[PDB]
């Protein structure tokens, strides 16, 4: 568990990236997951309404998922932004501040 | 793939870009960060071939020239350590220039101390 | 033709654990070294497996309740074990599915079989007994497959009815145990999705009689209920099922 | 570029303009039924189940009940053959953004390709690790970066190089 | 309590677990930021009477 | 009835979720200032103005 910071980030985005694929596999009300099933199984004046059932919820999903990214990559931000003064600080110079 | 689906997309306005550019934002967000942290120097330092450092030892943090990926034991370790419109971006600076920042860094800060990070 | 057996010994039916057994695949689809959670008709770990014996003078035939689906254990020998009957008032009112495999070849049907009361097969010492039903007037289905078939052999089914698909799930398991069901993992591979659509609510097991008046060969068998459940399964680097995880049976597995 | 990002002039960098989606050539229908093509970008169809993927031969060996495959995130990556049992991977048909490295339209109008995740020869080309670059001469010597890449390449203008 | 409210709800996929997961993290972090603040030292120093 | 029920009391769920997590961020970040003092000023004494 020494390298765990790091491991915490590579498993959060994997975590997001595959919670992302995942909610393709949900229909959200809708007859059927699949687009082609749609197209193929129902005529265009009740597909419109199974594909806006289906673009509504994967489009959730996505923002959702670039919120959360978003986030995290203001956090990274911000660790980073620590860790570029640490290299300035402690590497470049001697530092008189405490721990 | 459905075009009928790309055609009611399009109902709803520019969600998609919206969401391609904070993806694209984050994205060179990340490699300015590594710029920041690992490229404070612009000169590439270089140990002497003569490790003599009055009885300090360096060999654990210095890079291995045995090793193809030109890194430090340390590193090395640190590196064994770690274990549908999908695309990953690879990274602008790769690993072994990466670790050639810090061995620039750990060169000036052995040879230099503080020096060259105010200056010459 | 139909004949009472008047020399049963009277004994209850016991009790068992099951362990981890009563596993099968939950689909047709192949997955590589990765964990998948499905919510399924499940038997759970560890659960009260009803136990009947076959030994000489006991001969455990009663008809159970198929409630949701049904896992049934076998430790054979000798094959006295040969088909099964399914149905909701076995008789000519109502349809029945029969499952056999005498010494020929495996024959599935689906009728209005009259039943007998005590229905079984038999084998004199070569086997020349049938009495299973008296009569069968419509039969909507026909299917003639093949061979499905110390205790040395485990036979473990898994019978599901759901939208009026029957599946059967099979494994069979080399094992050395004398008595009880032995303690390990063995998937159960799909064997037959069979089109049947009739309404199934109790069900029969098939023994086979020795005649020298007759007695039962050495045999027991488990039967247990499937209840809609959540497993984990692991799929390792050949597709073969290796380990589940039942998510209700305790907090380490939830 | 001048579309994507609203202007007539454009600054110098590298800017995701579009993504190069492989069309499909082909439609194969197999039941347990038109003739198997291998190693292209077709319309697959097997035993109902649709799609649009290269069809590869497998090193998974399924098993007998067994017809179709699934990854992690539960996406078909393997069926088998109705006709012939045989097993086949479908790797998804070639995608990846289309970036244009450009400098200034102040300076040139010469623009370079970068297709993200995309093989050579599928596609002055050079492969690099991040994607084909098209319309970039490659030089083994080395510069500070001017336009960024990726994988340690890096674009300038001098025509353009990379 | 609605059986069917969350057999609909079971269509949507796993938006439930998400939220669940990111609460708890806000909940981790929390006793993360007070364990970065206050415990500082592992000796418990106390004044002379 | 109840989809619209369900997906007004998931969006409010969601956003509610969204400014939890900014205020987390705004919060771990005063934290983060808050161990810097903690560990600048308290266990030693600080040349750094204001
Ligand atoms: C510096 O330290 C390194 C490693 O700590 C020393 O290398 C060791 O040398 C001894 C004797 O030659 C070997 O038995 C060890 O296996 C070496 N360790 C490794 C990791 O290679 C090295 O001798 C020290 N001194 C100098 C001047 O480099
Ligand atoms: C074996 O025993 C069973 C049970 O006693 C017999 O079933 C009975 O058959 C008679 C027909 O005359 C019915 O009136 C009874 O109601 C049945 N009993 C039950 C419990 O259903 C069966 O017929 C016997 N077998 C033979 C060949 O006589
Ligand atoms: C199984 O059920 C029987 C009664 O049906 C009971 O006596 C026995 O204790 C049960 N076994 C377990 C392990 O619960
Ligand atoms: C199936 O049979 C049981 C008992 O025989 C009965 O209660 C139930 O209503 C039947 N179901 C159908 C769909 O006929
Ligand atoms: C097995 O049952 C089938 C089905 O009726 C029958 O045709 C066959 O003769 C039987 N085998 C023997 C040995 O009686
Ligand atoms: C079932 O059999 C009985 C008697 O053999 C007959 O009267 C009845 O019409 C049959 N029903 C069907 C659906 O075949
Ligand atoms: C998988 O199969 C290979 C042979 O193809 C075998 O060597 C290996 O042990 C098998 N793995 C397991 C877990 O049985």
């Amino acid at each position: 568990s020494a390298l765990g910071k790091l491991q915490d980030v590579v498993n959060q985005n994997a975590q997001a990236l595959n919670t992302l694929v995942k909610q393709l596999s949900s229909n959200f009300g809708a007859i059927s997951s699949v687009l082609n099933d749609i197209l193929s199984r129902l005529d265009p004046p009740e597909a419109e309404v199974q594909i806006d059932r289906l673009i509504t919820g994967r489009l959730q999903s996505l923002q959702t998922y670039v919120t959360q990214q978003l986030i995290r990559a203001a956090e990274i931000r911000a660790s980073a932004n620590l860790a570029a003064t640490k290299m300035s600080e402690c590497v470049l110079g001697q530092s008189k501040r405490v721990d | 793939d459905s075009t009928e689906c790309s055609n009611l997309l399009l109902q709803y306005g520019s969600f998609c870009t919206q969401l391609n550019r904070a993806l694209t934002g984050i994205a060179v967000e990340q490699d300015k960060n590594t710029q920041e942290v690992f490229a404070q120097v612009k000169q590439i330092y270089k140990t002497p071939p003569i490790k003599d450092f009055g009885g300090f030892n360096f060999s654990q943090i210095l890079p291995d020239p045995s090793k193809p990926s030109k890194r430090s034991p340390i590193e090395d370790l640190l590196f064994n350590k770690v274990t549908n419109g999908l695309t990953v971006l690879p990274p602008l600076l790769t690993d072994e220039m990466i670790a050639q920042y810090t061995s620039a860094l750990l060169a000036g800060t052995i040879t230099s101390g503080w020096t060259f990070g105010a200056g010459p | 033709q139909c004949v009472n057996l008047t020399t049963r010994t009277q004994l209850p039916p016991a009790y068992t654990n099951s362990f981890t057994r009563g596993v099968y695949y939950p689909d047709k689809v192949f997955r590589s070294s990765v964990l998948h959670s499905t919510q399924d008709l499940f038997l759970p770990f560890f659960s009260n497996v009803t136990w009947f014996h076959a030994i000489h003078k006991r001969f455990d035939n009663p008809v159970l309740p198929f409630n949701d689906g049904v896992y049934f254990a076998s430790t054979e020998k000798s094959n006295i074990i040969r088909g099964w009957i399914f149905g909701t008032t076995l008789d000519s009112k109502t349809q029945s599915l029969l499952i056999v495999n005498n010494a020929t070849n495996v024959v599935i049907k689906v009728c209005e079989f009259q039943f007998c009361n005590d229905p079984f097969l038999g084998v004199y010492y070569m086997e020349s007994e049938f009495r299973v039903y008296s009569s069968a007037n419509n039969c909507t289905f026909e299917y003639v497959s093949q061979p499905f078939l110390n205790f040395k052999n485990l036979r473990e089914f898994v019978f599901k009815n759901i939208d009026g698909y029957f599946k059967i799930y099979s494994k069979h398991t080399p094992i050395n145990l004398v008595r009880d069901l032995p303690q390990g993992f063995s998937a159960l591979e799909p064997l037959v999705d069979l089109p049947i659509g009739i309404n199934i609510t109790r069900f029969q097991t098939l023994l086979a009689l020795h005649r020298s008046g007759w007695t039962a060969g050495a045999a027991a068998y488990y039967v247990g209920y499937l209840q809609p459940r959540t497993f984990l399964l692991k799929y390792n680097e050949n597709g073969t099922i290796t380990d589940a995880v039942d998510c209700a049976l305790d907090p380490l597995s939830e | 570029t001048k579309c994507t990002l609203k202007s007539f002039t454009v600054e110098k960098g590298i800017y995701q303009t579009s993504n190069f989606r492989v069309q499909p050539t082909e439609s194969i229908v197999r039941f347990p039924s038109t003739n198997l093509v291998k190693n292209k970008c077709v319309n697959f169809n097997f035993n109902g189940l649709t799609g649009t993927g290269v069809l590869t031969e497998s090193n998974k060996k399924f098993l007998p009940f067994q017809q179709f495959g699934r990854d992690i995130a539960d996406t078909t990556d393997a069926v088998r053959d109705p006709q012939t049992l045989e097993i086949l991977d479908i790797t998804p048909c070639s995608f990846g953004g289309v970036s244009v490295i450009t400098p200034g339209t102040n300076t040139s109008n010469q623009v370079a390709v970068l297709y993200q995740g995309v093989n050579c020869t599928e596609v002055n080309v050079f492969q690099t690790r991040a994607g084909c670059l098209i319309g970039a001469e490659h030089v083994n010597n080395s510069y500070e970066c001017d336009i960024p890449i990726g994988a340690g390449i890096c674009a300038s203008y001098q025509s353009i190089i990379a």
